[PDB]
RNA sequence: CAUCACCUCUAGCAUCACCAGUAUUAGAGGCACCGCCUGC
């Protein structure tokens, strides 16, 4: 085959040893005693050298097989930088869940009455969008790495002003720089999810179950779709140096142990660096599954069976303009087999908060065609965001 | 000159690798090929011309699903991103290839011929005679080097005693072993030669510089002078 | 034994050989090894030669079968390299059966002389070899003199030489017919610009036409007069070689 | 002068230019788009 790397760019072969070394019983005369190179003397053979002390600035790790946490069986790690090839379809198979389009009726019924709506809700969301993309910084057109997080923090802050109507919103906080770990098997495949980044909405009370007992038991007839020839572990970090360990991210005694909602941000200026809408929802499902799986293992031990009290974890993923909503319910912890009880996941895809934003007026032939401000604002999108935040408190 | 080739990467990846232009200059720094310089910057996308490359943990025939067929600046033809198992790699796309199609890569030579599908990779010993082929290799394990350009296609003229005659696009016959892996069908961008540059500016966009302005009286026949023999030297030119 | 006999007949069946030819191919060989016989047969098939011409050429000369396997495979690679293949090689074989036996450098000098000394195009070289296979047998010096005679003294350009089959004809008859026409005044040597006072007779009229008919068409001279010229020209040519 | 367009010539192939390319390609040249007419 065609080898990669031309021989000129590779390290050159060391010069052939002087023929004085090939004669037995003959000590070569080298320049090792002069401590510098000369052409008319033999090249000495230096023995390998060790520093003799530990220096952090010049440390060299031992070979990979010498690492203590080295296992022959590979463990596939999914993190924030993993981009699944099949998107949701690949994420559904790893987590052993059934996809349900649309948010649950109970969640959406919370904001169905006008009593739970925010006063001047339409105006408040427009000012949040306008501030994020126009008024935020001195520069005329802020980059996406700037307004993507701000536009979400303000919406959470806007939804956090409803404590007057609902006193139950005082039992939740927003944790930043939170991580979690979750390990399980899928047909003799050791998988691990290490979520990080974004906002983790924590609550003192677990989210109530969404699906009834009969609805959960109806998942046994459902069969996971396959995507041959593409392997389920494609685009995953296959690492042989790992540590099987479950971690909820917090030590025992944390006042807010139960995760409520995970907020994921694709704050990348470059389009290639931003996850696709199909891939972003795949990241949400695995992180929602990973956060819920850690709670199940922490509370119900490290066994594998159908949970008596299924755990519900929500997730909202946004690109700053397009919003994705997910409600994941963990119904089982025995994922090795493809049969039996399967988890449920309610997903809303491609929810536009606004079609486009003009940071400058569009003047054509001295006529202002498009004024500054959002275009195609949909207030219905924010209602879904508000319903998820009001879940467990109404 | 302190010239170091950009072709230093040793691990295959689908990530576009930034490459630096040469301008027709060799490692010494002097011009060795004229008319090369400038143009739009390009990133090289490594192409796996060995279609039958089973994974480390796998062997034998395997299948790949096409993800996307896109434009490649380096080559005339288009390329396709395929995924087989747990890996993704670039291959040369055929004329009829779309996102979602499934291609087959095998090294099996059956007793009888098999239905040849465009884009699939089968050995020359299992392909019907006359079928258009592309991306052929001289010997097994060598990799595709011939019939790479856009729209090019070879002809399986005959197969005798474990060897096959391949008609190259230049209408020249080539004899290679029947175990060489080839791709069925033509290459993408069939109408590539039907393009019109339009203006002299677009040739400078492709990294091609204008030809020398010197009037070269030399040529294939004009520059080379047949030496007249002494008997024929008298009749070379006659006044009129 | 049985398998060797089975594969010989089976292979010929695969290549479309007639039943009569298969039996003849066994009769053609004289002590040749069975697999070596197959290799010689298969090598000709590799070059695109049809089974019917394959039997004919092997029938005339059995020396092709008794050849090293390496030499013919090396030669067949060289034959296809220069543009000889199916159809074209058929003409060369019966006209020049000595092509396989002759040394490689003998062919190399012949083609290189045409390409470099004679400045013939590679496309034109293949046509000459396909049409005129006597070039290989011809000596390099005599061939080079024949080409430059038409180019300079006659004024014929490269494309016309290839198409008119000029190189196949004997040099002596070219001298006799051309010089007689030149002395008759019917043929005018092109000047530096290439113009001619009178349109020169076409090369097909000069050489392809028979001697008796050639005189009537263009020379307009009796048979007896031309005979005296040939003896006169031969004496001049004989003195020319001695003088030089 | 260069210039798209056209035309001629050369080349069946890899680990420093051409090229990490493969005759719908590359190089060496002529002419100066296109359209009409013409050689063969
Ligand atoms: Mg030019
Ligand atoms: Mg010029
Ligand atoms: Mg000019």
């Amino acid at each position: 085959a065609y080898e990669w790397g031309v021989r000129s760019t590779r390290k050159s072969e060391p010069p052939p040893l002087d023929r004085v070394y090939e004669i037995p019983g003959l000590e070569p005369i080298t320049f090792a005693g002069k401590m510098h190179f000369v052409p008319w003397l033999a090249r000495p053979i230096f023995p390998p050298w060790d520093r003799g002390y530990k220096d952090p600035r010049f440390y060299r790790s031992p070979p990979l097989h010498e690492h203590p946490l080295y296992k022959d069986q590979a463990c596939y790690i999914f993190h924030h930088r993993c981009r699944l090839l099949e998107g949701v379809k690949q994420a559904l198979w790893l987590t052993k869940t059934k996809l349900i389009e649309g948010l649950p009726e109970k969640v959406l019924s919370l904001v169905d009455d006008p009593r739970n709506h925010i006063e001047n809700q339409d105006e408040c969301v427009l000012n949040v969008i306008s501030h994020a993309r126009l008024w935020q910084t001195t520069e005329e057109i802020p980059k996406r790495e700037t307004y993507c997080p701000v536009i979400v923090d303000n919406l959470i802050q806007l939804c956090k002003s409803q404590i007057l109507k609902h006193p139950s919103l005082a039992r939740r906080i927003c944790v930043q720089n939170s991580t979690f770990s979750a390990t399980w098997n899928r047909e003799s495949l050791l998988l691990q999810v290490r979520g990080s980044g974004g906002a983790r909405l924590s609550t003192k009370d677990p989210l109530p179950t969404i699906a009834s007992r009969e609805e959960i038991e109806a998942t046994k007839n459902h069969v996971l779709e396959t995507f041959y020839p593409i392997s389920p572990i494609i685009d995953l970090h296959e690492c042989n140096i790992y540590d099987v360990k479950n971690d909820t991210g917090f030590q025992e005694g944390y006042p807010y142990p139960y995760p409520h909602t995970l907020y994921l941000l694709d704050k990348a200026n470059l389009r290639p660096h931003r996850l696709q809408p199909d891939q972003l929802r795949a990241k949400m499902i695995l992180f929602a599954f990973g956060s819920a799986l850690a709670q199940a293992r922490l509370l119900y031990g490290n066994d594998a069976k159908v949970l008596e009290q299924p755990v519900v974890v929500q997730s909202v993923g946004t690109d700053g303009r397009v919003f994705h909503f997910l409600v994941f319910q963990l119904n089982t912890t025995d994922l090795d087999c493809n049969e039996g009880v399967k988890n449920l996941a309610w997903v809303d895809s491609d929810q536009l908060l606004y079609q486009h934003f003009w940071c400058l007026p569009v003047i054509k032939k001295r006529v202002v065609v498009e004024p500054v401000g959002p275009v195609g604002f949909k207030p219905e999108t924010f209602r879904k965001f508000l319903a998820l935040y009001l879940h467990g408190a109404a | 000159a302190n010239f170091v080739s950009w072709k230093s990467r040793t691990k295959y990846t689908i990530t576009p690798v930034k490459m630096r232009k040469s301008g027709g200059r060799d490692h010494t720094g002097r011009i060795r090929v004229h008319g090369i310089g400038g143009g739009h910057k390009q990133r090289y996308r490594m192409i796996d011309f060995l279609r039958f490359r089973p994974e480390e943990t796998k062997s034998g025939p395997f299948e790949e699903k096409v993800i996307q067929v896109r434009y490649d600046p380096c080559r005339s033809a288009d390329i396709a991103l395929v995924a087989g198992g747990s890996r993704k790699r670039w291959i040369i796309a055929t004329e009829n290839m779309q996102a979602g199609d499934t291609i087959l890569n095998s090294n099996h030579i059956g007793r009888m011929a098999v239905a040849a599908r465009e884009g699939d990779a089968h050995p020359l010993g299992a392909l019907p005679v006359g079928t258009l082929i592309n991306n052929v290799e001289s010997e097994p394990g060598r990799g595709a080097q011939y019939i790479r350009a856009a729209g090019t296609c070879g002809v399986l003229l005959r197969k005798v005693n474990g060897t096959a005659i391949i008609q190259l696009p230049s209408k020249r016959q080539m004899q290679v072993l029947e175990t060489c892996v080839a791709t069925v069908g033509r290459v993408s961008n069939v109408d590539h030669n039907k393009r019109v540059i339009g203006k002299a500016g677009r040739n400078r966009w492709l990294g091609k510089r204008p030809n020398s302005g010197r009037w070269h009286r030399k040529g294939g026949w004009a520059g080379r002078k047949i030496r007249p023999l002494p008997p024929m030297k008298s009749y070379v030119k006659l006044p009129s | 034994g049985s398998l060797e006999l089975e594969r010989v007949m089976s292979s010929l069946l695969d290549m479309g050989f007639s039943n009569a030819h298969i039996n003849e191919l066994l009769s053609v060989r004289r002590g040749a090894s069975l697999q070596q016989l197959l290799d010689i047969i298969s090598e000709f098939i590799l070059l695109g030669l049809n089974p019917e011409p394959v039997c004919v050429v092997l029938k005339k000369s059995p020396q092709l079968l008794k050849l090293p396997i390496m030499q013919m495979r090396k030669r067949s690679s060289y034959l296809q390299k220069l543009g000889l293949g199916e159809g074209k090689l058929k003409r060369v074989l019966y006209c020049c059966p000595e092509i396989f036996t002759m040394r490689q450098q003998d062919i190399n000098d012949t083609v290189r002389l045409l390409k470099e000394k004679c400045l013939f195009t590679v496309q034109q070289v293949t046509k000459i070899l396909h049409s005129c296979p006597s070039v290989l047998r011809e000596d390099l010096g005599q061939l080079e003199y024949k080409f430059q005679y038409a180019y300079f003294r006659m004024g014929i350009k490269h494309p016309d030489i290839v198409k008119s089959e000029y190189l196949q004809y004997s040099l002596t008859k070219i001298k006799q017919r051309h010089i007689y026409l030149e002395r008759l005044g019917r043929y005018q040597t092109p000047d530096k610009k290439g113009q001619t006072q009178i349109p020169n007779p076409l090369l097909k009229d000069i050489l392809r036409v028979s001697e008796a008919e050639f005189l009537a068409r263009t020379a307009c001279t009796s048979v007896e007069e031309f005979q005296v010229f040939k003896k006169l020209l031969a004496r001049e040519e004989e003195e020319s070689e001695s003088s030089t």
